[PDB]
């Protein structure tokens, strides 16, 4: 293949026009392709972090990426002027606003959650919109509300900065394993929001889980938090026999259908299909009668609030406002029946949205930018982790220890460069902090920035000379506290090898840190960490005895999808080679007995269950019986349908 | 203040992104793509098109007591109204159909049944490309394909030549490409139309006896029948592409022939019929039908898409002539190059309506000894207001939105897949060539981002890409081979 000859490096000079999704990862011309191509998937699967921070070593390309991603923030397209705002609940409320240049009307709704997918979401950090009130003015560039990733000044951020070192800890870092201090685990966090659809029929009722008989609170309140991971449990009721069934509603019974969820309930909504006159008398269906009424009140409000706007001669309204107005005016009318899944349900059905914060736990995965994927193995108190107790800055403690065995074998030397850069930044920052007035302090900085990225020096000088004395002092104090940011581009413009050699040669007062109880020089730097989607609770499964298929064999049941159970009660099948590998041993009768008594013969299964339940728990001496299995009957029926039979002897 | 300096340094950048490319999906209009699919139905002489339009939907509800039914889940739709005028001897019915189509909200996604769906671009070749021992041109529904086969011929003196003959694999048959022209324009008509009538002549036995001896070397004389001979120039025979026509012409004829049968179109119209229908009674009639169909294979959209000049774009015959004139250069080109590929967004979404219309029109085309008006009415009788939505969702044309991060620019805004309707890519086919890379990819596509589940079936467009304007989503403006 000689088609490569068309490619010429003369034109591709000083321009990153040939990189997609690699603009974020720096020093992209050092790592190989096999490890680099994993970074795209790693970025594709990255959950949101509560305490998001901007990266210390930035590629100067993430700001535009954040700006052009409109799925997390909502700004004002044109200058508005607040007309009205109305409430709907404790938190959620809407507002109607009007333009000043076209005369149209639009709506903005404040929320407290978002359902990105079936399990993961985020929480809106709505602050500016709340401060807006009482007919104010909204400008062009203002942002109403934003996600947790974006900071105050639109700077992007999708990870954290953690002190790291390359070390081996009791062979707990074999293969790809990571230990992490408790403080870093506290710093790292995640969100989780899920929606659950409970259903109620005419026959069914709701147990008095919360509260006494005076307040028949079937379900939690608007802002309360659920307990025991049970949101609501409904019990079937039969007309024939209820005297001995409804004696005590404060305790669970044998035949119940509870619903499991965890978190804090934020939003509810109830849809009903029964006449209100019949619902007014039922005492047990009390709390619903509250909320529904409140809901209707809200709707009535809008019908009396902006009815002069849309129904007037102007009628200059956007599509969203008109659709919302029609939808809200639908409810207050009479003789309306809803439908679900193209069917008319009888009893009412509500909605619940539940929000919860999940901390970092053992078994999760965290990766860096260069695709050095790892798995959390064992967390420790911060005391146990190595510390430096000899140098001037005694106290610094590493937060994560990575595997040192597979760094060169993995063919990706970028991590070493990043750690060395952050270590040199730490040393130069401490040297600047030790002494020096503001007159020359910046000079000590500029020299270091002169040998790393020549493009940054001009902007450094311009920004430094632009400010006044007090702001310059504040900025110097801030850079002393946090650390000097270092910028370098992914492909064209960065440090290689000769620059690192010269930088090391110029600074002659630098030595490795001497830890305590180690007797080996060590270096600790700061690296960028991003959490990943993969979790242990999303695939864990166990099964004792679930629903059986129509034929008789066990089969998958759809109950976990509707939040009716904790574990995904799905059995694991024995593969084609599993039986053979079991038959590696000369014993075959034991294999046959196990299979028949586990998932083939009904009588054998029942006999085993009984003999296991009653008898001696410490020592078991079961004795299986001999009864023709189901699979034999199925095969015989199918073959005799074909016209052939299996004959012994 | 680190944040202020970071914002200032970010604002002082120079290689800014391409604003126009990202906000592009909202520029597309359904009415632009609606016309060719409706005009496809014009094959039946009775049906005449009258246009279609979007109807207003804004309305203020007035209080009513009619037991209204409302859905629990939210969805957004838009109404499109199409009109047709069915004309007959006395009946002149007008049919107005209404269809629901999802609307683009937030310029990024559709909301249907409370769920969110993300449209994705599809990448496919422009057409007139080359596959294994064949030259194929993509089309809306009928993929016209040319197939080549080698053949051997002997002249009067006994010299043996190996040449090529081309057949159009249309309607599940192998037919010479010259017989269509011979049926439509005739022998002399085809000779004039190709432009080679000054170099092709037919002579009888008596003229063969009086043949010019000194012109034998200058003009190679080839056998036609036991008595009829062919007069052609060696200079014309020099070029292989020119020799293709001679080989096909000699392959078309058979041993049995009559001098006056050559000028008669029916003489080989019945031959084409016999190729199609075995029964002798209908040999004429059936053949005529094929001709009609052969004049409706090409539609308006394929006319607009092609980059050839106007003179080679009048109709199907001109397209075939232009394709066969430059067969060698077209077959010498490669396939993996990006200069002849494009991206579609809505034409791969409007597929089910076209499929339904084709299925409906074939039934009425294959009707015999019955009143046409009832069948024509039954063609348009069934139009469900939830046809497009149900067919799109059920067949998984759209991709379910399953993402967890807020970084959407590189993940879903710019994503292209090679699979889907009319997609040569197939996992079971094991075509490793399509999953590779080409030097033309660099500079206009991402060479890194690949789906781990199935490599090569999903990438990501380069944010700095600048699609040329007014080229219908074409990466370039000229094909890979100049042909100039």
């Amino acid at each position: 293949m000689d088609d490569i000859s068309v490619i010429k490096n003369e034109d591709y000079e000083g321009s990153h026009r040939f990189l997609a999704e690699e603009l974020l990862m720096p020093n992209a011309n050092k790592t190989d392709g096999n490890r680099s191509t994993m970074f795209c998937s790693h970025l594709a699967q990255a959950v949101t972090l509560q305490k998001a921070e901007p990266p210390l070593v930035y590629t100067n390309f993430e700001n535009q990426v954040g700006k052009y991603s409109t799925a997390g923030y909502r700004k004002a397209n044109s200058n508005y002027k607040v007309i009205e705002k109305i409430y709907k609940n404790d938190y959620n409320y809407v507002l109607i606003v009007q333009d000043q240049e076209t005369g149209e009307y639009t709506l903005f709704e404040r929320a407290e959650c978002e359902f990105l997918t079936e399990h993961y979401g985020f929480q809106w950090d709505n602050d500016k919109i709340d401060s807006l009130k009482k007919d104010d003015t909204i400008e062009k560039d203002t942002v109403l509300y934003k996600n947790t990733c974006y900071d105050e000044n639109m700077n992007f951020g999708y990870g954290v900065n953690l002190n790291a070192a390359y070390f081996s800890y009791k062979n707990e870092t074999l293969e790809d394993a990571i230990v992490i201090s408790e403080s870093a685990a506290k710093k790292l966090g995640t969100f989780s929001v899920n929606k659950v659809k409970v259903s109620v029929n005419t026959n069914d009722i709701l147990l008095n889980l919360y509260g006494d008989n005076e307040n028949y609170k079937g379900f939690p309140d608007i802002g309360e938090h659920i307990k025991n991971q049970i949101i609501a449990s409904r019990r079937r009721f039969d007309y024939n026999t209820a005297l001995y069934e409804l004696k005590n509603l404060n305790e669970m019974r044998d035949s119940d259908t509870p619903f499991f969820a965890d978190g804090k309930i934020v939003d509810i909504e109830i849809f009903s299909n029964v006449p209100e006159e019949e619902l007014k008398v039922q005492k047990y269906n009390e709390q619903v009668l509250y909320y529904i009424n409140k809901q209707k009140e809200f709707s009535n409000n809008v019908y009396q609030k902006l009815k002069k706007i849309v129904e007037g001669k102007d009628n200059n309204v956007s599509d969203k406002l008109l659709h919302f107005y029609n939808n809200c005016k639908m409810r207050i009318d009479e003789n309306i029946s809803y439908t679900y899944q193209n069917s008319k349900f009888s009893g009412f059905i509500m909605e619940f949205t539940i929000l919860e914060e999940e901390p970092l736990n053992k078994g999760s995965k965290i990766t860096g930018r260069y695709g050095n994927k790892g798995v959390i193995s064992k967390i420790l108190p911060d005391d146990q982790m190595p510390t430096v107790a000899e140098g001037r800055f005694k106290g610094l403690k590493a937060d994560i220890c990575l595997n040192p065995l597979g760094v060169f074998n993995r063919l990706n030397p970028s991590q070493l460069i990043e750690q060395e850069l952050n270590w040199i930044a730490k040393f130069i920052r401490k040297d600047m902090e030790e002494a020096g007035s503001n007159e020359e302090k910046v000079s000590i900085l500029l020299d270091f920035l002169n040998r790393v990225n020549k493009e940054e020096t001009e902007l450094m000088e311009e920004f430094i000379n632009s400010l006044n004395k007090t702001e310059l002092e504040e900025f110097l104090n801030d850079i002393i506290e946090n650390g000097i940011p270092i910028c370098q581009k992914p492909f064209f413009g960065n440090i290689g090898l000769d620059e690192l050699w010269e930088l090391y040669n110029h600074y002659d007062h630098i030595d490795y840190f001497k830890c305590e109880g180690i007797s080996t020089p060590l270096i600790i730097g700061e690296i960028y960490m991003v959490r990943l989607k993969h979790e242990p609770h999303s695939k864990f499964s166990a099964r004792s005895t679930s629903f059986m298929n129509l034929r008789g064999l066990p089969a998958k049941s759809k109950n976990f999808k509707e939040h009716k159970d904790l574990y995904s009660k799905t059995p694991v099948r024995i593969g084609n080679m599993e039986i053979s590998n079991l038959s590696l041993t000369n014993e075959m009768g034991s294999i046959m007995d196990m299979l028949n008594s586990y998932s083939n013969n009904e009588t054998n299964r029942r006999e085993l269950i009984m003999q296991l339940l009653t008898g001696n728990p410490f020592d078991t001496n079961i004795d299986l019986s001999d009864v023709e299995s189901g699979t034999s009957k199925i095969l015989k029926s199918l073959f005799t349908c074909l016209g052939l039979s299996i004959d012994d002897v | 203040m680190i944040s202020n300096f970071r914002k200032f340094h970010g604002n002082k950048n120079q290689e800014k992104f391409n604003e126009n490319l990202i906000l592009n999906k909202e520029n597309e209009s359904i009415l632009n793509y609606l016309d060719p699919i409706c005009k496809t139905l014009e094959i039946i002489p009775e049906i005449t098109y009258l246009g279609s339009s979007v109807e207003p939907i804004n309305k203020v509800y007035k209080f009513n007591k009619e037991e209204k039914t409302s859905d629990i889940e939210r969805s957004e739709l838009q109404l499109i109204k199409m009109s047709f005028l069915i004309e007959k001897d006395d009946k002149k019915e007008e049919i107005n159909k209404f269809i629901y189509f999802p609307k683009l909200i937030d310029s990024q996604y559709f909301i249907i049944n409370g769920n969110r769906y993300y449209p994705i671009y599809q990448l496919l070749d422009s057409g007139t490309y080359r596959t294994n021992k064949a030259l194929t041109l993509k089309t809306l529904l009928m993929p016209i394909v040319l197939r080549e086969k080698k053949e051997t011929f002997d002249d009067i003196n006994g010299e043996t030549h190996t040449m090529l003959n081309v057949d159009l694999d249309l309607f599940k048959s192998k037919v010479p490409f010259l017989i269509y022209f011979f049926s439509k324009f005739g022998f002399e008509g085809t000779l004039e139309y190709f432009g080679l009538q000054d170099l092709i002549h037919v002579l009888m036995k008596e003229d063969l006896d009086q043949l010019d001896e000194d012109e034998i070397n200058d003009n190679v004389i080839f056998m036609i029948t036991k008595n009829i001979s062919l007069v052609v120039d060696k200079n014309f025979f020099s070029n292989k592409n020119n020799q293709i026509i001679i080989a096909t012409l000699l392959n078309c004829f058979n041993t049995r022939i009559k001098i006056d049968k050559i000028y008669e179109k029916d003489y080989w119209v019945k031959k084409l019929g016999g190729y199609f229908t075995t029964n002798n009674s209908n040999k004429q009639e059936k053949g005529e039908g094929i001709i009609l169909s052969f004049e409706r294979i090409l539609d308006e959209w394929t006319k607009k898409i092609l980059r050839t000049e106007e003179k080679n774009k009048e109709d199907i015959y001109s397209v075939v002539r232009w394709m066969i004139n430059n067969y060698l250069a077209l077959v010498k080109q490669d396939n993996m190059n990006l200069a002849n590929k494009r991206i579609r967004l809505y034409e791969y979404l409007l597929h089910p309506l076209l499929i339904k219309f084709s299925k409906g029109t074939y039934r009425v085309l294959n009707n015999r000894n019955s009143n046409k008006f009832e069948k024509i009415k039954t063609i348009f009788s069934n139009i469900q207001e939830g046809f497009l939505v149900k067919k799109i969702i059920n067949n998984e044309l759209l991709r379910y939105d399953n993402s967890v991060n807020s970084i959407s620019l590189f993940t879903l805004i710019l994503r292209y897949t090679q699979s889907g309707p009319q997609s040569p890519f197939s996992s079971n086919s094991t075509n490793n060539k399509l999953r590779g890379l080409h030097p033309s990819y660099l500079g206009r596509l991402g060479l890194t981002s690949t789906s781990a589940g199935d490599p090569g079936a999903s990438g990501s467009l380069t944010p700095f890409l600048e699609l040329p304007e007014n080229s219908y989503m074409h990466f370039t403006e000229e094909p890979e081979i100049n042909l100039n």
